[PDB]
């Protein structure tokens, strides 16, 4: 296990699907909010749902 | 371009993700995007211009 910044981890996922860094680095608020969201959304899906 | 920005202490160099090779930091390795006020994390470093000195002698 070699440790990375958890940003730059998601800069290289990034860059594995044809989207350069940049894209991450100048909206990374903007990713961290809507995964953030997402992921409640997650909890909702679920709570409700059986 | 392809690789990672890395510091051994004092100099910066860019090298692959999967095997340590350092390399000098110039306009080559890298590539502009953006400005410095928008990137959380953004460091101060000179980039080498690999045309200035051709042009210099
Ligand atoms: C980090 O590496 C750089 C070079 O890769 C080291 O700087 C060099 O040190 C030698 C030894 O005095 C000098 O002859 C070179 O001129 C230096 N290069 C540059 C560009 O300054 C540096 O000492 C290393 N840092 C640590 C903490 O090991
Ligand atoms: C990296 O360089 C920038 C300039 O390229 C530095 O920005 C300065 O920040 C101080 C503190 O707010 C201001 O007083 C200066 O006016 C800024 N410079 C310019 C040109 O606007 C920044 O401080 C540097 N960072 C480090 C860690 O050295
Ligand atoms: C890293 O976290 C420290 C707090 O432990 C903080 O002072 C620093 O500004 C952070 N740097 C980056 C690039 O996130």
């Amino acid at each position: 296990a070699l440790q990375i910044p958890f940003a730059m981890q998601m800069a290289y996922r990034f860059n594995g699907i044809g989207v350069t860094q940049n894209v991450l680095y100048e909206n990374q608020k903007l990713i961290a909010n809507q995964f953030n969201s997402a992921i409640g959304k997650i909890q909702d899906s679920l709570s409700s749902t059986a | 371009r392809e690789g990672v920005f890395v510091s051994n202490g004092t100099h910066w160099f860019v090298t692959q993700r999967n095997f340590y090779e350092p390399q000098i930091i110039t306009t080559d390795n890298t590539f502009v995007s953006g400005n410095c006020d928008v990137v959380i994390g953004i460091v101060n470093n000179t980039v080498y211009d690999p045309l200035q000195p051709e042009l210099d002698s």
